[PDB]
């Protein structure tokens, strides 16, 4: 049976098993259970990555070192590979004969312990062809007698769904809970393991690098547990050195490299922003101001919030920024958000909230429809952010959506984490949240019944209070009220559409030239404060795009030629020169 | 549906 089992004592004495630092309380309890007259079978139940197998294997390391009670000295721990027990047990009784042979060896010596990792796998392993004589049944009687000692290791999920179902087997095993360690005791673990990782990668770690790897991983890496969540960084940090040139910092790894690794694992922007990002960040306001005019206050809020986060002054657990964009039509509420994603080169998560008006549709954001038997038990909002943690989240026309959606965002803005029905948590700490609403648009469009016209901007705010609950509005960073487009910015808006037209025309091979007088004429005809910038596109479409379209298709522009537009003051009508070729 | 099968040789 030497093939099926492995002697941890022998393996630990020569190569090493990644020694167990601390965990004195757990080992004392385990040894207490192992010294029991009967049912002396400890079970190390804990979350993944909490050192369940380091305690059982570490116990062997302590025995050879001698740091154990005299009762434990001279004991040999054997690890069971169930894959080898069931290797060639095709014929009836091969497994039972093979398995029982192993038990006789343990009972005969009476000073040997058996370690079964993933112990939940002995509940249905090679029992029979539609029979109930399983390995668990074969070990059960021996366990109660106390002739042999068996150490188990299994996750909470497996222990309850599988191991707990067999009440008889669970009775024999004494559940020893294992808890995730704290920050302080965790750094001691890495320090003790560090010599094994340093030699493997031929690197050295600083005192501050280890402290940072632990603290940073806890902050950003939320889908793992601390003992291993902090060793992935350490292990991955050393590997980076090997890939780099022999002359490029191979000897040691500093705190700067550690934060780089965490950023890649969590797909979040790394600290110590490069000068490249700074140039884009400083110019972020100016770049946005070249595509959206008259809304400098909104752009400042978005850019400043991003700067605070990168600088390190961002919210501890809240998102980068939560905003509500309320304003008249065509004022750039959605355009600024769409262009923000392009300026930052990050994914845009645009959710149209007019499709979530129904209450049942809100469960899709954080779950699946009731009674869905398939595999896609995920939420569109939770999975989107999980796939793109660093992104811009746009909830267009959120006021249309059911009030339940607001309640779903309370934890998104106050705590930064939204949990799916399955129980996985998403991170919104780097996702810029921008909401857009047209509340009070009718109030602004209508005119007050009075000698003096009234600014209905305040009426929209009162509507915002009625629609949104106070808790939801308090969490928001700020409620930006977009303002109507003035005649001055409209001239800039017309220039924006004209360049967009030129880009479309460039593919066709035709170049458009518009005189300044013509551009002003377009603005006056299409200017509508109430309707914003959208009428400007329509006037340009009716006046400029229409003549060009007929010519491009029906003649004088099939082949690329220059175009010139001018205004006739006498006729107060535009003119065009097609000038083919 | 997937069930293991244990065989036996004739002799
Ligand atoms: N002293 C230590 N304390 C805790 N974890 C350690 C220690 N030394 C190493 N480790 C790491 O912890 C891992 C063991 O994590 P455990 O929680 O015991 O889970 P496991 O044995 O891998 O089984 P699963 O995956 O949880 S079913 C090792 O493989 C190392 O990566
Ligand atoms: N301030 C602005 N500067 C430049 N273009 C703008 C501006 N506001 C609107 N536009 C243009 O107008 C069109 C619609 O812009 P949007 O940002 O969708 O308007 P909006 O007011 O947010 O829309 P709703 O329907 O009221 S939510 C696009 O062609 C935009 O480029
Ligand atoms: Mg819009």
């Amino acid at each position: 049976t030497e093939n099926f089992t492995t002697n941890l004592n022998q393996l630990a004495r020569v190569g090493g098993i990644d020694p167990l630092i601390g965990r004195e309380k757990e080992l004392e309890r385990a040894i207490q259970v192992l010294c029991r007259r009967r049912k002396n079978n400890p079970l190390l139940v804990g979350e993944s990555g909490v050192g369940k197998t380091a305690i059982a294997e570490g116990l062997a390391w302590r025995i050879v070192q001698g740091d154990v009670p005299e009762v434990m000295a001279d004991c040999t721990i054997y690890s069971l590979d169930i894959g080898s027990l069931l290797a060639g047990t095709k014929y009836r009784g091969d497994f039972e004969k093979r398995f029982k042979a192993l038990l006789k060896q343990l009972e005969q010596d009476t000073n040997s312990i058996l370690f079964i990792d993933e112990i939940h796998t002995i509940i249905g392993a090679g029992a029979a062809s539609g029979g109930q004589v399983d390995a668990a049944n074969l070990i059960k009687p021996l366990l109660s007698s106390g002739k042999i000692r068996v150490i188990g290791s299994t996750t909470y999920q497996e222990f309850s769904n599988i191991f707990e179902k067999d009440r008889a087997l669970a009775r024999r095993f004494q559940k020893i809970d294992i808890t995730e360690p704290s920050i302080e005791e965790t750094v001691q673990i890495i320090n003790g393991l560090k010599p094994k990782y340093e030699a493997h990668h031929d690197v050295r770690y600083t005192a501050k690098a280890v402290r940072a790897a632990v603290e940073l991983a806890v902050k950003y890496i939320n889908d793992r547990h601390l003992p291993d969540k902090a060793i992935d960084v350490i292990d991955e940090a050393g590997a980076r050195a090997r890939l780099m040139p022999v002359s490029k910092r191979k000897k040691t790894v500093n705190v700067a490299d550690i934060e780089s690794v965490v950023a890649r694992i969590a797909r979040i922007p790394e600290k110590s922003v490069s000068q490249s990002d700074r140039d884009t960040l400083k110019n972020l306001g100016d770049r946005l101001k070249m595509l959206v005019f008259g809304q400098d206050k909104a752009i400042e809020a978005l850019t400043e919030a991003i700067k605070m986060a990168r600088a390190g002054l961002g919210h501890e657990h809240k998102p980068v920024g939560s905003f509500l964009f309320a304003g008249p039509t065509g004022v750039g509420k959605t355009e600024v958000t769409v262009q923000l994603s392009k300026a930052l080169g990050i994914e845009l998560l645009r959710f149209d909230m007019s499709e979530y008006m129904e209450r049942h549709t809100v469960s899709r954001l954080i779950g699946a429809p009731p009674g869905y038997v398939g595999f896609d038990q995920g939420g569109l909002l939770t999975d989107a952010v999980i796939k793109h943690p660093h992104a811009v989240l746009l909830l267009d026309e959120i006021e249309k959506a059911h009030p339940d959606v607001f309640n779903i965002l309370l934890q998104v803005m106050d705590n930064g984490t939204l949990t799916d029905n399955n129980g996985r948590k998403a991170d919104f700490r780097n996702v810029v949240l921008v909401m857009t609403t047209n509340a009070g648009v009718r109030e602004t469009e209508r005119k007050s019944i009075g000698l003096i016209h009234q600014d209905n901007s305040t009426d929209a705010m009162e509507e915002i209070k009625k629609i949104f609950t106070p808790e939801f509005r308090n969490r928001l960073d700020n409620i930006i009220w977009f303002d109507h487009l003035s005649t001055d910015v409209i001239h800039q808006v017309v220039d924006k559409f004209i360049v967009e037209l030129q880009v479309q025309l460039d593919q066709k091979g035709v170049s458009l030239e518009v005189s300044q007088e013509a551009r002003n004429w377009l603005a006056e005809k299409g200017y509508d404060r109430a309707m914003g910038a959208r009428p400007m596109a329509r006037v340009i479409q009716d006046n400029l795009k229409k003549p060009l379209a007929n010519e491009l298709l029906f003649g004088s522009l099939v082949d690329g030629g220059q175009v010139t537009v001018a205004l006739d003051k006498e006729k107060n009508e535009l003119t065009y020169g097609f000038q083919s070729a | 549906e997937k069930v293991r099968d244990a065989l036996k040789p004739p002799s």
